């Protein structure tokens, strides 16, 4: 899906400040996976050396 | 030909160009072509 802004009240069924919040939603999901990975990479025993 | 070169237009300033709209004074800014478009493509 795709949409523009000629109108920043609504889009999809979803309000704007809902939108807004879970845009901050999904970065924070994204960045939480990663950083959890990357801990788990760095106490690896490939990462000793 | 009107919509030809309409169709240009609105190609050329859909993509993130900085769009330069001008308007002569004697016209009402609703009015205006220049400044439609550029709130057609820049809301």
């Amino acid at each position: 899906i795709i949409v523009e802004g000629d109108h920043p009240s609504g889009a999809g069924g979803f309000s704007a400040a809902l939108l807004a919040r879970g845009r901050e939603a999904v970065f924070l999901r994204d960045r939480a996976d990663i950083l959890s990975l990357r801990i788990q990479a760095a106490k690896s025993r490939q990462c000793k050396t | 030909l009107k919509r030809k070169i309409t169709e240009l237009c609105d190609k050329y300033i859909r993509g993130p160009n900085i769009i330069l709209a001008i308007s002569a004074a004697d016209t009402d800014l609703a009015n205006s072509t220049a400044l439609q478009a550029s709130r057609r493509v820049d809301p």
